[PDB]
RNA sequence: UUAGGAAUAGUUAAUAAUAAUUUAUAAUUUUGAUUAGAUUGUUUUGUUAAUGCUAUUAGAUGGGUGUGGAAAAAUAAAAAAAAUAAUUAAUAUAU
């Protein structure tokens, strides 16, 4: 089970043992009611177990799913990104930039007057 | 690749042909021995034309050595001792092939030359670039490395099953 | 319609304003003929057109640039005595007249030159005009002011370009300079004024223009202006000494690249200098190149850049000769605009082996030609090097001359 | 293959080309020059027989 | 190169021990040396004291062989083949030898196999090379027939003249028309030969 | 080609292998030449589960109010260190705790010197930028025992991975030039005992028996069951 | 195709792929063996690629002297004929 | 230089080209002189960058030991010049016919 | 799965843009309004000035003016080492700096400390040294950084850098400095032209008379 | 190297590829369904009136009945029978002078032919995959090499030119004693 | 809404963003039709006039000087000497990229790229008073086949000609 | 090719002219041009005794990106696309 649209996993009682599954060729996994997508895989990995090759690949769903998300035409794991009709801060509505207050982060904080507090103490 | 020939032509006419005379002329050398130095001699053959003058010859001599212990300095060439005017033709002093001629150096300059011509430079204009050799040494006809082996690969109008006709027409 | 029409229509042309408004729309309206792109423009005598103008159609293509030349014409008539008053403070500084003066012949040296016969003016309109007058008035107003020539390059051109109005329009050019350094003598020469008072050139090409100033401004006093050595070797005048000693600059002439843009045309000129200078001096050059040690420090400066000019020369005609329409034997502008370095400095190069518009960029430079010798250049050349000899030396075993007589009947083959 | 020296003279003349003495030259020495004697008096022979 | 090889050769020959020095001083790094070079050093290597000296010393001629893109000979590997037993220094890549031994028991069981030494006339040899046939197999027809207006079909097409009636024709267009052209519908005749080729086949 | 796999063979797109030549395949883009590279993924992307309970602070921020406790920055300080050091260590980051600038010690990546791989770099020179972590670093490239004769560019300098061991006798100061070490063929002469080479020219590494066993049983050779 | 499987090194990246192509020197030598069993058949393949080479220029040779030949014949044939028809115009 | 006698690699002094035919047979000349004497019109600039004296180090270990490296700009700025100062001996063996024998900075 | 053809050939290798769909349509007359209406948005330029066409970032002139022009967070420095942090941006923080700072400029920076405010200042120059500059600190360097420390009387923080030292940088910590936060020695230092053990409430105990 | 990939045809190297012997299909149904053994590109010409380089011929995938089982009756003659027709030098040309390419069930076509080994894929799945170890291949190229002349003679007659005339040939190849 | 449409893009032309961002924010204002959902923020709300600068520069002389330097409010000015070297470093910055020529445009700004104009009479339509200066509709407002059939003449002259 | 047949032009040639400031008695067209209309062409179709009449569906595409060898690039059941994924067969798609 490594394709989204290949569910591998969802026909685990379609097969008797391990057996059934490696004796039923495609025409009855056609018959067994496999859609053909899942059942040319199922017997690819059933071919490939028997030359040797165990079924050891990676799952690629999530993958897939995290570039699904953006706009590209083909599938080809580009990133296009969606541009809105506003993209910059003035045509929001906010008229300039805002003006950090320097009176009030130029306060000293509450931890510096404390030791200070305390450096008065302990120097007189 | 405008070689200036568009046809074909089998023969060569007379615009190339040169009337050219062996000149071989000697240069004092230095060789280490077990003792030490020894004066030896080393010699430098061109093909002069024959209505050429001695500045010529020189040039022809500074072009065609390719050793860099040969032409270091600016030299004078001479016969028997007696120095040679270079403004004269080769036919005024009866230079022959059996000719010895001589080229006697000065090592404290030094020749400081400018090969603007290239070495193999004929009537029709056609140099190589990565030559590297006079014209006189290298063959004739040798195997081409640089070219490669192309056979047809575009079918005319046999394609197929049954040769008909071929579409020998076109 | 002119927009000069507009400010000659009944104002107060006492004002300095409008004056300078005149000048430059005159300017304006000079440019833009001259720098009119004259891509699909033709003119041939086409019979239709005969009882009228051309068609409404071909308007812009046959009858745009005729009238622009007969309207610069006649705002000329009436603009000449505004820009450029008689001689009796000024309205108009020298340099600005200088440079409507210089649009004003830019102008008049491609003017249209075909008459149809659906012209209805005279033809003697469809000629250069005369600007010996203004000429003259620019001089008065630049000789009034000092300073007007400075050793920067803009100057330098300036230079250049009086000395072409002097040149061309028979004005003398020491009215150009004060009357100071021109007395103490009966009279001057326009190419002796040239090598008197020019400046050193910083490239190649501003010294080819001087030496074909020199050439053209004295056709018959060729001989009296080059001339600083006596008959017997023995240096007469050293101010013409000085000057053809600061043409040929190591600035100029220095590298070994030096005359990389160097078209065909120019080494013709730069090789009938050298062979000028060196049958006028005769005397000079075959005494003290031989076997002469001279004390001044002049004369040994001066056969030194004359050795090093003469031998760049025959290195740049063999480098036409013998290796035609090769990348070596390109030419280009000086500051030329190369645009793929512009377009690479202005980009963000993340990855700089990515050179954008490269396709195009590798192309594309002002002005960049394969330079090969025609046949007006190799029998000019030809002649050129034999000169540079002397007349006890063979011609025969030359080994330039043959070459470029035999390059001459293999391309006529 | 030093055989294709040989290939492309003979194709030379099935495309009803006349082979020039510069061909036969440059054959004969490709065909000496990989120690193919016998292929170079084959030229030889196609140059008579021609 | 070949100056310094007859030097290195006479090193090696005299049994001086000092050839691969002058080797490496004079040839290595500054001549396109190639591999009889390392032939020659091979039994200067071979005549070391202990065997891991002979070891190192061909090993590191391997290396020179990868750095200075000179290629091992097959002389060489042969060389370096016959002392395996001693040296155990592989001469071979992993992949020569895996199609070395699938090749020369396949072909031992091919030359003791006594039913496919039959030749195959399909992989032998090619029948024919030329782009045209070597007989005439009556093709092309070079004239119209019934129900063609184009003739001739000119573009990729064999046909010359329409197939009964024609314009007037001159000169060798009248020949050929009428006396000369292909014809395959001709009953009596095929198309003919050229000379000679058409008497010895009149019958 | 100059160097293909095989030489022409073409039964499969595969036979030719996963590139066609050393070169690259097109003059436009030369970043497409094969050469070593190194997995960035997992190398330049740091644990940040060690800041966590820890409060940075920007550099441009230098207000007042927005100062921590000295504690609070040294805990900090030690956390960004902890940060910048646990996936490996760069060739800046141990460059500059040696003497010198651990101008001609050896460095080398984890996979250089295993296997039959022996490779190392001599380093000769770097210049360090503002962001000291980063930079140019040159060096002597030396595999299986020769070495190049000019300073080449350390690739992937900047990825974390590096290992040295400092040598005082390999250290030269920024007065002299670090010498380039000696091919053990051509310069030094070549002694056995000194250094013998793991691997050579038309040497393949004998199969390790768990390799052999794991073949066999995911082919079906070997009754692997559970 | 190239192989992903399970056992390689992963890419902990939410701004892109979830597996890097770095193998396990388990995988690397499986590769090689692998490598080898196909090393075989192209060795084979480049074989009878240049055999039907060869045979292909020597069919070439032979066919094309006895059309030399025949075309000779022909050719003088031709030229004879021609020759003829030429004195009687 | 060590090996064969090169003809014009080792001088008595600079060589005296006047200052016009300074630009044109200058560049691409080489000399080797005794002692460190630079030319005159010159501006000194000595390489002091590491990573720029890093590409001597075969030069300063298996040859000479390079001591100091200097780049030589003229008033004109079109003529460079580097000087390098090797302190002798050679580790190279020196043949008695070579040019370097002939040098006393490189026979002591 | 490359975005050669895709976007422009001067977005090649192209990363960390905010969104590099804007600069495919900056041409278009109401995109092109809205860039140069953001760079009067952004401020430092006396004229209207719209980026250049294979451009995505700003250009290095105009971002080395708008670096140079923002103003500083802190306003009004009352102590020295406030002044030396500003000075110390100008200098360690330009755009595009090259310049690494230096062991020594650390100890003028530890060497200003008045206030217990003043090394939150200081330290946080430390760690960049360590971190950012990655700096190897001198002989010296946790002999001014324990003096320092001491001025505030910021015990707390002395004892931090013995438990973990070259995670801070401190390659040389001598025994005596070791002993005296750890409390095996009650004196750090002894005063080379006082002659006394510092603190001086140690200096009452051990050392009754003045010694030159 | 187009900005939308055409995503259900991705090839390798661009267009038009290397020459590659194909077996193209028609569109019809199945049950008519012949192949066309066609050299072609890689990417296919759909913009050309020549859509392919050479026709090397056509395969019937249907089995016909053995029509000539009483003319000689030789073992499994009454079997079905499969029909194709194959040039053999237009392939061999297209094999060795240009190296096409090939894909697999072509491969096994010919195979079936004898031009060709059967192809890779044709797996036997009851004999696994060999393993290799170098050592014993070692052993066993000490055991039996070949010698270099042999080899090389071998490689000349495979590769080179297979018609060198012997001795007896060059004694009839000279001429004789009125030119001799 | 037709002049605005061409008034908008003659300022984005000319460089002129503040007349551009007004007439925007006055078609919004008017109730102009396509333009009541375009309106921008006046971000030179405190700034002065660009005549009104240079008539000041003619004639506080440190704030005289860069009365047109724009700031965002969280930036301040250099010194007199240094901010006015970095003023003549901007201004040979921008002339530097604006002399460089856009190598496909044939000397053209992007307004001027595919901006055919013929007014409203040349495609299928008459006079109305309404549409004073009206671009002709595309040629896919008429396909052909659908007003003739095939092998029939459309009565559309030169209505695909442009 | 047009049931009611007349003018056309970024124009023709030369050229030391890339990137045409010049020269010319320039070029197309009543042997049918340009424009307007219809319009992929094509011994593949149909018919007949018919060198007649009648049909057609290979294709291409100067401003989307100077990238790429080539713009053919905003979407096509294969043309299997760099590890033998699978190559026994039929559905090969709905699923
Ligand atoms: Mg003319």
């Amino acid at each position: 089970d490594i394709h989204r649209l290949r569910p591998t996993s969802d026909f685990k009682a379609s097969f008797k043992d391990w057996n059934d599954l490696f004796t039923c060729d495609k025409r009855q996994l056609r018959v067994r009611g496999i859609p053909r997508m899942t059942r040319d895989a199922i017997r690819t990995a059933v071919q490939a177990f028997q030359n040797g090759n165990p079924p050891e690949r990676f799952d690629t769903k999530e993958e897939w799913l995290y570039y699904k998300q953006f706009k590209t035409v083909d599938y080809s794991y580009r990133v296009i990104p969606e541009l809105p009709e506003k993209y910059r801060p003035h045509q929001s509505g906010i008229d300039q930039a805002p003006l950090p207050d320097y009176r009030e982060i130029n306060k000293m904080p509450q931890w510096a007057e404390c030791e200070e507090r305390r450096q008065s103490k302990k120097t007189v | 690749h405008d070689t200036d020939r568009h046809y074909w032509r089998a023969v060569t006419d007379d615009p190339r042909v040169q009337h050219l005379i062996p000149l071989r002329i000697r240069f004092k050398i230095f060789t280490w021995v077990t003792s030490g130095w020894e004066q030896r001699m080393q010699v430098v053959q061109i093909m002069a034309p024959k209505d050429s003058t001695i500045a010529q010859v020189k040039d022809l001599v500074i072009v065609e050595n390719q050793s860099p212990y040969l032409c270091v300095s600016s030299f004078h060439l001479a016969i028997d001792g007696k120095e040679l005017d270079p403004q004269k033709t080769l036919g005024e002093y009866g230079i022959t092939e059996q000719s010895q001629i001589d080229a006697i150096e000065q090592n404290d300059h030094l020749l400081h030359r400018d090969d603007e011509r290239p070495r193999d430079w004929t009537v029709d204009e056609i140099t190589a670039e990565d030559v590297k050799r006079s014209p006189y040494k290298e063959m004739e006809m040798q195997p081409l490395q640089n070219l490669a082996p192309r056979y047809e690969a575009r079918p005319k109008g046999y394609f197929g099953r049954t040769y008909y006709s071929g579409m020998k027409q076109s | 319609p002119s927009p000069v029409d507009e400010c000659l229509r009944g104002g107060s042309s006492l004002d300095k304003r409008l004056i300078q408004e005149v000048r430059e729309r005159f300017v304006s309206f000079c440019r833009e003929y001259v720098l009119m792109d004259t891509s699909g423009m033709k003119s041939t005598i086409l019979s239709t057109e005969l009882n009228a103008g051309p068609d409404y159609e071909h308007y812009d293509r046959r009858l745009r640039r005729k009238r622009h030349w007969l309207a610069i014409r006649h705002r000329f008539e009436d603009v000449r005595y505004v820009i450029w008053p008689d001689v009796v403070n000024p309205s108009l500084t020298a340099g600005e007249m200088l440079e409507a003066l210089l649009w004003l012949d830019a102008a008049s040296t491609f003017c249209v030159r075909k008459v149809h016969p659906s012209d209805l003016g005279d033809k003697s309109e469809f000629l250069p005009l005369d600007l010996q007058r203004e000429v003259e008035v620019v001089a008065c107003h630049a000789r009034r002011d000092l300073d007007f020539f400075d050793p920067s390059a803009t100057s330098l051109e300036q230079f250049t370009a009086c000395a072409a109005l002097c040149v061309n329009h028979r004005v003398p050019f020491s009215l150009f300079f004060p009357a100071q350094d021109v007395c103490g003598d009966a009279s001057v020469s326009t190419g002796q004024c040239i090598v008197a008072n020019a400046p050193s050139p910083h490239t190649a090409l501003g010294a080819v223009r001087i030496m074909a100033l020199i050439s053209e401004g004295s056709g018959s006093d060729i001989g009296k202006t080059i001339m600083f050595s006596d008959a017997f070797g023995a240096v007469t005048r050293f101010g013409i000494l000085r000057g053809l000693s600061r043409v040929m600059s190591v600035e100029a002439f220095g590298c070994k690249d030096a005359l990389e843009n160097v078209n065909e045309s120019e080494l013709c000129i730069i090789l009938h200098f050298c062979a000028e200078v060196r049958e006028q001096n005769a005397a000079f050059f075959r005494r003290y190149e031989a076997s002469e040690e001279d004390s001044d420090p002049q004369q040994v400066s001066f056969l030194a850049k004359y050795q090093q000019l003469s031998q760049i020369a025959l290195a740049r005609c063999k480098r036409l000769l013998y290796h035609p329409d090769s990348p070596r034997a390109q030419v280009m502008s000086e500051d030329g605009y190369i645009p793929l370095v512009e377009l690479q400095r202005h980009a963000e190069g993340t990855n700089k082996a990515a050179l954008i518009h490269y396709n195009l960029g590798i192309r594309s430079a002002q002005g960049m030609r394969r330079v090969a010798l025609g046949a007006q250049s190799s029998a000019r050349l030809a002649e050129l090097v034999s000169r540079l000899e002397e007349a006890s030396a063979r011609v025969s075993g030359n080994t330039l001359v043959n070459d470029l007589v035999h390059h001459l009947s293999h391309k006529a083959a | 293959i030093p055989q294709e020296a040989l290939h492309w003279l003979l194709r030379m003349i099935v495309d009803n080309f006349n082979p020039q003495h510069v061909h036969y030259i440059a054959a004969m020495k490709t065909l000496q020059s990989a120690g193919e004697l016998d292929m170079a008096r084959d030229v030889w022979k196609i140059m008579e027989r021609q | 190169a070949d100056m310094h090889l007859q030097v290195v050769e006479t090193m090696v020959g005299c049994g001086t021990m000092k050839a691969n020095d002058y080797f490496v001083r004079n040839v290595l790094r500054q001549f396109s040396w190639d591999s009889r070079f390392l032939e020659a050093l091979y039994v200067e290597y071979r005549r070391q004291d202990d065997v891991d000296m002979w070891a190192e010393l061909t090993k590191r001629a391997l290396v020179w062989t990868a750095r200075y893109n000179a290629p091992a000979s097959e002389r060489l590997r042969r060389l370096i083949e016959d002392d395996y037993d001693t040296i155990r220094v592989q001469t071979r890549t992993f992949r020569e030898l895996a199609v070395f031994q699938f090749r020369d028991v396949e072909e031992r069981r091919h030359s003791r196999d006594v039913v496919n030494e039959l030749p195959n006339p399909w992989y032998d040899y090619v029948a024919h090379a030329l782009p045209f046939p070597d007989r005439d197999a009556g093709y092309p027809d070079e004239y119209g027939d019934l129900g063609q207006w184009r003739a001739p079909g000119g573009p990729g097409s064999p046909v010359r003249g329409p197939g009964y009636y024609a314009p007037p024709m001159e000169g060798e267009h009248q020949r050929g028309y009428t006396a000369e052209w292909r014809d395959l519908r001709n009953p009596m005749r095929p198309p003919e030969f050229p000379t000679p080729w058409e008497r010895k086949y009149r019958q | 080609r100059a160097d293909p796999l095989n030489g022409g063979s073409s039964m499969t797109l595969g036979s030719k292998g996963s590139k066609l030549s050393p070169e690259p395949h097109r003059r436009r883009m030369p970043w497409t030449a094969a050469k070593e590279y190194v997995p960035g993924v997992v190398l330049n992307a740091r644990d940040k589960m060690v800041l966590d309970g820890v409060q940075l602070l920007d550099i441009e921020s230098i207000d007042r109010a927005s100062q921590l406790d000295p504690l609070e920055v040294l805990r900090a300080v030690v956390a960004t260190r902890e940060y910048n050091i646990s996936t490996g260590k760069n060739i800046f980051q141990l460059a500059s705790q040696a003497t010198y600038n651990g101008r001609g010690q050896r460095f080398y990546r984890k996979e250089w010197q295993e296997g039959t791989y022996d490779k190392y770099v001599t380093l000769s020179a770097i210049d360090f930028d503002r962001d000291g972590n980063k930079g140019t670093a040159y060096g002597y490239i030396t595999f299986h025992g020769e070495t190049t004769t000019r300073p080449v560019q350390v690739d992937f300098a900047d990825v974390p991975g590096w290992y040295m061991d400092f040598v005082e006798e390999r250290a030269v100061p920024f007065t002299g030039i670090v010498p380039p070490p000696p091919s053990i063929g051509t310069d030094v002469p070549v002694d056995p005992h000194s250094y013998r080479l793991k691997a050579y020219p038309y040497y393949d590494a004998p199969n390790p028996p768990e390799f052999v066993e794991r073949l066999l049983k995911d082919r079906g050779v070997l009754p692997d069951t559970p | 195709r190239q192989i992903r499987p399970y056992y390689n090194l992963p890419s902990k990246s939410e701004h892109g792929r979830k597996m890097t192509g770095f193998l396990t020197p388990y995988r690397h030598w499986m590769w090689k063996q692998n490598e080898l069993w196909r090393n075989v058949h192209e060795a084979q393949f480049e074989h009878l690629r240049r055999v039907y080479k060869r045979q292909w220029l020597e069919s070439f040779r032979v066919n094309a002297d006895e059309y030399i030949y025949k075309y000779n014949i022909t050719k003088a044939a031709q030229l004879a004929q021609w020759e003829c028809e030429m004195k009687e115009q | 230089a060590a090996s064969s006698p090169v003809p014009h690699i080792i001088g008595s002094k600079h060589i005296d080209v006047p200052r016009e035919h300074r630009l044109r047979l200058l560049p691409g000349m080489l000399y080797l002189l005794d002692g460190d004497t630079l030319p005159g019109e010159f501006t000194i600039n000595r390489v002091l960058d590491p990573t720029a004296l890093q590409y001597y180090g075969r030069l300063s270990s298996q040859i000479v030991t390079v001591e100091a490296v200097r780049m030589l700009v003229p008033d004109d700025l079109r003529l460079l010049c580097n000087c390098i100062t090797f302190k002798g001996p050679l580790h190279l063996p020196v043949a008695p016919y070579a040019s370097l024998a002939s040098l006393r900075g490189a026979s002591q | 799965a490359s975005l050669r053809y895709r976007r422009p050939y001067w977005m090649m290798f192209l990363k960390g843009v905010d969104n590099w769909k804007i600069y495919t349509v900056i041409q278009q007359p109401d995109h092109q309004r809205t860039e140069m209406l953001y760079q009067a948005w952004l401020g430092g330029l006396d004229r209207p000035y719209t980026r250049p066409k294979c451009m995505a970032n700003q250009p290095l002139w105009l971002s080395k003016k708008r670096h140079m022009l923002r103003k500083e967070r802190l306003d009004g420095p009352e102590t020295p080492l406030e002044k030396y942090v500003l000075e110390w941006h100008k200098k360690f923080h330009s755009f595009q700096g090259t310049e690494r700072p230096t062991p020594d400029d650390l100890h003028t920076a530890l060497d200003l400390v008045e206030r217990p405010l003043d090394l939150s200042y200081a330290l946080q120059l430390l760690g960049q040294c360590r971190n950012l500059n990655n700096i190897r600190f001198a002989k010296e360097t946790f002999l001014v950084f324990l003096e320092a420390c001491l001025r505030v009387g910021r015990r707390d923080c002395a004892e931090y850098a013995l438990e973990h030292a070259e995670p801070l940088g401190f390659w040389f910590i001598d025994e005596d400095h070791r002993r005296y936060l750890q409390g095996e020695q009650t004196w750090y230092k002894l005063s080379p032209l006082d002659n006394l053990y510092y603190p001086v409430e140690e200096n009452a105990k051990l050392n009754e008379g003045r010694k030159p | 190297a187009r900005a939308v990939i055409k995503r259900r045809s991705p090839q390798l190297w661009g267009a038009p590829g290397a020459p590659i012997i194909r077996m193209r299909g028609h569109h019809v149904v199945w049950k008519f369904q012949s192949y066309d053994l066609v050299v072609e590109h890689t990417h296919k010409r759909r913009n050309s009136d020549i859509r392919l380089l050479h026709y090397l011929g056509k395969h019937c995938p249907h089995p016909q009945k053995s029509l000539w089982s009483p003319d000689t009756p030789v073992a499994q003659d009454r079997h079905l029978f499969m029909l194709t027709t194959v040039d053999i030098d237009a392939f061999k040309y297209w094999f060795g002078v240009k190296r096409c390419r090939l894909s697999m069930k072509p491969w096994a076509l010919l195979a079936k032919a004898g031009l060709l080994p059967p192809s890779l894929t044709q797996n036997s799945k009851i004999m696994p995959k060999p393993l290799f170890d170098k050592e014993s291949l070692m052993r066993y190229y000490l055991a039996n090499r070949k010698d270099e002349d042999v080899m090389a003679r071998e490689k000349y007659l495979n590769y080179e030119n297979s018609m060198v005339k012997t001795e007896e040939e060059r004694a009839a190849e000279r001429p004789v004693a009125p030119y001799l | 809404p037709t002049m605005v449409k061409f008034y908008h893009d003659c300022l984005v032309r000319n460089n002129r963003p503040r007349e551009a961002s007004s007439l925007m924010r006055l078609a919004a204002e008017r109730g102009v039709h396509g333009y009541e959902d375009k309106w921008e923020a006046d971000v030179y709300k405190g700034r002065p006039l660009d005549s009104e600068v240079m008539n000041e520069s003619e004639g506080q002389a440190s704030s005289l000087a860069f009365a047109s330097l724009m700031l965002r409010g969280d930036q301040r000015p250099l010194p007199e000497n240094l901010q006015a070297l970095l003023e003549e470093e901007t201004t040979r910055n921008i002339e530097a990229e604006r002399s460089v020529p856009v190598p496909f445009s044939a000397g053209l700004h992007a307004t001027e790229i595919n901006s055919v104009f013929r007014p409203r009479v040349y495609r299928q339509l008459w006079y109305k008073w309404q549409h004073i200066a009206n671009r002709y509709r595309p040629t896919a407002a008429l396909k052909r086949r659908q007003l003739a059939p095939r092998d029939s003449p459309t009565g559309i002259p030169g209505f695909y000609r442009i």
